[PDB]
RNA sequence: AUUGUGAAUUAAAAGUAAAAAUCCGAUAAUAAUGGAAUGAUAAAAGCUAUUUAAGGUAAGAUUAAUAAAUUUAAUCCCGAGAAUAGAAACUCUUGAAGAAGUAAAUUAUCUACCCGUCUUGAAACACGGACCAAGGAGUCUAACAUGGAUGCGAAUGA
RNA sequence: AUAAACAUACUUUGAAUCGGCCAAGUCUGGUAAGCAGGACUGGCGAUGCGGGAUGAACCGAACGUCGAGAUAAAGUGCCAAA
RNA sequence: AAAAUGAAGACAUUUUAACGAGUAAGGAAACGAAAUGGCGUAAGGACAACAAAAGUAGUAAAGAUUUAAAGUAAUUUAGAU
């Protein structure tokens, strides 16, 4: 035989939309053409991130997204994952473009003055991307990640899932 | 019922399956436990930079 | 079957050099080290106090923090699968300064002395120096003539067997 | 077996470079003939492939193959007890087809493999200097003698039929 | 449009030409050179060669982890395939150290032209691609100033500036069977074996093997 | 005490030092003539013919000067690119009186130790198994965690 | 210098397993053992194929279903292809 | 694995390249370029002659015995009694 590595084994990338959702794939049969078809690498960014799993996909909030907007006033925020409202802090006028947005998310963003945009439209307007802003959530504020590891450790213990008498 | 005591056959075939798991490079940046003087001189010198910094935002 | 004393099998490990015995040099206590040189951890027995362990023995490590009186030294340490980072602090009559980077230092420094000519003579102009050649592994030597008019032949062939008693 | 002419010459600090070493190794090919010298230089001059250049390796041919010749050979060999110098005697014509006959002589008297004999030298000796018991006999001028019971022989392999017909028969040839 | 097809063809002409006035140009300055040194009487010292074919020649099954390793950093991974190495002091060595499972030689530019173009192939876009046009290596090897095959055939020869790069782009040729050894291929080939180092007496196993 | 053979060496003649045959070295390649396995049928970056001419690096040829030359000059020859024109559609045998293939039985050459399990190792002189049918063994409730799909989101559930 | 993008770095969850055995240009106890125990590596276990008549470990070589060739260990009086 | 194409064709697309041994063990379902592909048993909700009589059945169901066909295989299909 051929004395290699490792055999040939599946690569752990995802290639299509996770699930049965009719719309979220149709979504990546457009980003996966104009990917293709423009070459270019805002739509092969879009087209990856529509493939990640939820949690994968974590939220950003309206707060965020001011934060971010701030010295790019004519510009289109554009994060694929739904968009939560942080209602302790007023939300400006600003466009985003997101897979879903929480009622009293797209209410704040419209009353400013803002717009609610999908994917389709983006890529309707905006294919390759010249006015956007790619944004993410962050992945590490999951409270799931604390309990990872060994809490006996020495330098960054667990944090001991609770349980029969625990003090 | 005695049976053999220990041996260290394919152990070094195990450890290099998955080889040595080399550190990262923020493992040798760490500076817990440095010198006293230099790290109050190092601090002092970041907080006033930093002020330095701030002020000029708050300016602006 | 050994025991698990902190200085097991250092009969000949710990043993002073032959002829070497007594106090140390006063260069080990007056060379100053920096963080970022590269040092030896060399146990000494004579001095019991701060002994490093004998697994870091001969080990080049990189200082990372100067003390007072010890300078901390950062070595990398063989674990099951895995490579960790010691991070110790010695007195400077156990380490060494190390000459791991001697032959690196020259070179880096040639090339220097060339680019300190290079921007002068592209000052007046002038075409400017090659930087050095790099190391190549021996190469195969090329063709090459003999004078014969100095040159002598020897003939070999196999000895006729003598007896060694 | 080929015998070739090599030379080699040791650029170091131990030995001069203006002295040139020349041998005639007597092997099937070149690469073994090499192999020969290399070990010759490094068991008797400390002379490293590492640290010598090569310059010829040419074969030597037989100048007048068609004279039979009395050769000598001298040779030590490695035995069960220890090592000896043996000094046999072979009429060929080529020096090359002297040393084969040696080779296979010395595998089967001495049951010696060809990896335990170094041929030292090898001459030409007169017709009488000849003292090998069996040989000296073929060495005169007025040999004669009836090569007996001949089996017939056959021309080509094409005429080798494996049963035959009729009676067999010898021949005083 | 297409006319570049007729320059493309005129360019490769041009550099044929150039490639095999240095061969020969080479081949001749060393013939008169021992011609001279005859003449004079002095001795000539020919130059060792700079170029060497080596071909796997055991299986896969029992060996040592540092012997496992060279063979892989030689791609050497399969019975029966021979590669193009560079000679130097590292890769002598490394060449010794796995003698038992490689027999190696000088390759004649004639074993060099049949092996590339026979059992040519090259790595594009990780699919090993046999030789087929100019176009395929002049895609792949274009940056090198390699357009044609016989810049490929005369780089690998005569271990030109881009020997590294031309080299690690050509897959590993994938050879025959042939008669490996006299008595067997257990012991060097000095004894009359199989694996060690043939010299120029690679050339005679590999016409069998091509 | 006249003569014979003779390795080796030498003179003169012949010889520009490429024939053929054998041996010793070096090689195994281009080609041709017959086949075999898997295919294909189409016309060309086929092949051929006519024009000019990049080239022929020991070696396409003849010459001359000279020569242990892959050393120089001349004029003959051929000729890559390119432009322009040319050409490939076939025979025979067998088959609903059973072709090709496939299946069943028998024969012949090669081939084949008892299944399940414990075990480093069983065809084992280790254990269960006389044969057949039907039944026959990771399920349900409850708590937690990870993970993939789902709704909503500072709320979610009610 | 050489190799490396289906490279590299991983994170989470989890299965089985910790009765082992053999070889040797190796070692210790023993007179010695197809004995007992170890260092390094390759194997058998988990592994069929070609050869050694037969064989868990030896030699070649590791396996999708096939056709044609060159081979390996090793062989060429008949069984048995040469 | 990578390129190309992609509302429905179809054989779970087209091309190229590498690869395919294996005890214990693992790879739940769904995921259009599909994050392994499938066969079988029984029951529940649907669909099954698209033009107002809409799957098969006394012009012979299920079952049983065999003969052939499809599938690498689990199995399926059909004829005869």
């Amino acid at each position: 035989a051929i004395d290699l590595d490792r055999h040939h084994v599946r690569k752990h990338v995802s290639k299509t939309a996770r699930g049965n959702n009719a719309y979220m794939k149709l979504l990546v049969r457009l980003y996966g053409f104009l990917a293709r078809r423009t070459q270019s690498k805002f739509a092969k960014t879009i087209l990856h991130r529509l493939c990640l799993s939820r949690v994968n996909r974590p939220i950003v909030s309206t707060s965020k997204l001011a934060c971010l907007m701030k010295k790019h006033p004519e510009e289109t925020a554009v994060c694929v994952n739904t968009v939560t409202y942080d209602s302790r802090y007023p939300v400006p006028k600003m466009n985003v473009c997101a897979l879903k947005f929480t009622k009293t998310a797209e209410a704040a963003i419209t009353k400013a003055g803002g717009k609610c945009l999908r994917f389709d439209e983006l890529a309707l307007k905006a294919p390759t991307g010249r006015k956007t802003v790619l944004i993410r959530g962050k992945r590490n504020v999951r409270e799931a990640l604390k309990h990872f590891g060994k809490v006996c450790a020495k330098k960054n213990p667990a944090k001991q899932y609770k349980g029969k008498q625990t003090k | 019922s005695k049976d053999k005591n220990r041996s260290s056959h394919n152990q070094s075939h195990k450890a290099h399956r998955n080889g040595f798991y080399k550190p990262k490079k923020s493992a040798y940046m760490s500076t817990k436990g440095m010198n006293v003087q230099v790290l109050k001189n190092t601090k002092a010198q970041r907080k006033f930079a930093l002020a330095k910094k701030l002020e000029a935002k708050k300016a602006a | 079957p050994l025991s698990n004393g902190r200085n097991r099998r250092t009969r000949k490990l710990f043993k002073r050099p032959f002829r070497g015995h007594g106090l140390s040099n006063t260069s080990t206590i007056l060379h100053t080290y920096k963080v970022g040189d590269y040092v030896t951890i060399l146990c000494n027995s004579s001095i019991q106090h701060g002994l490093p362990y004998k697994a870091f023995h001969g080990k080049t490590g990189r200082v990372w923090n100067v003390n007072p009186h010890a300078i901390g030294v950062m070595v990398n340490k063989k674990v099951n699968n895995r490579i960790v980072v010691k991070r110790l602090h010695i007195s400077p009559e156990h380490i060494k300064p190390s000459g791991c980077q001697k032959d690196f230092l020259e070179r880096k420094a040639a090339v220097a002395a060339i680019r300190k000519q290079n921007i002068q003579l592209k000052k007046e102009g002038k075409p400017l120096l090659p930087l050095p050649a790099k190391r190549l592994p021996k190469q195969p030597r090329p063709a090459e003539l003999i004078k014969g008019a100095d040159i002598k032949f020897t003939t070999v062939a196999p000895l006729k067997f003598e007896e060694l008693y | 077996m080929k015998e070739y002419y090599i030379t080699a010459r040791c650029t170091d600090k131990a030995h001069n470079p203006n002295e040139i070493f020349r041998s005639r190794v007597f092997a099937p090919n070149y690469v073994v003939a090499k192999s020969k010298f290399w070990m010759m230089l490094k068991k008797q001059h400390k002379v490293k492939k590492i640290n010598a250049e090569l310059l010829q390796c040419q074969p030597i041919f037989e100048k007048n193959p068609t004279v039979v010749k009395n050769y000598q050979i001298f040779l030590r060999y490695v035995s069960a007890g220890g090592i000896h110098n043996i000094t046999k005697q072979y009429r060929d014509v080529t020096r090359v087809g002297a040393v084969r006959q040696m080779y296979n002589d010395l595998a089967s008297q001495y049951r010696t493999r060809q990896d335990k004999i170094q041929l030292i030298s090898i001459t030409t000796v007169g017709d009488k200097a000849v003292k090998n018991p069996v040989l000296h006999q073929f060495v005169g001028h007025h040999v004669k003698f009836p090569m007996v019971h001949c089996k017939p022989v056959i021309a080509s392999k094409r005429f080798n039929l494996p049963i035959k017909a009729g009676k067999l028969t010898t021949k005083l040839c | 449009c297409k006319a570049r097809c007729q320059a493309f063809r005129k360019e490769v002409i041009l550099r044929t030409i150039k490639n095999h006035k240095d061969i020969e140009a080479a081949k001749k300055a060393v013939y008169t050179a021992k011609k001279n040194a005859e003449i004079n009487g002095d001795l000539y010292a020919e130059a060792d060669p700079k170029l060497i074919v080596a071909i796997r020649i055991r299986g896969i099954n029992g060996v040592s982890p540092k012997i496992k390793k060279i063979l892989k950093l030689l791609r050497l991974r399969q019975i029966n395939n021979a590669v193009f190495i560079k000679a130097n002091a590292s890769t002598i060595k490394m060449l010794r150290l796995v003698d038992p499972y490689v027999t190696y030689g000088y390759p004649t530019l004639e074993t060099v032209q049949k092996l590339i173009y026979k059992r040519g192939a090259l790595k594009i876009n990780g699919n090993r691609m046999p030789i087929t046009s100019n176009c395929m290596i002049k895609k792949a090897l274009g940056d090198k100033d390699v357009v044609c095959v016989d810049d490929l055939v005369h780089e690998i020869y005569t271990v030109g500036k881009h020997f590294k790069e031309v080299n690690n782009k050509l897959a590993p040729f994938k050879l025959n069977g042939a008669k490996i050894a006299e008595k067997n291929k257990k012991i060097h080939f000095i004894l009359g074996g199989g694996f060690g180092n043939r010299e120029l007496l690679i050339n005679k196993l590999l016409a069998n093997m091509i």
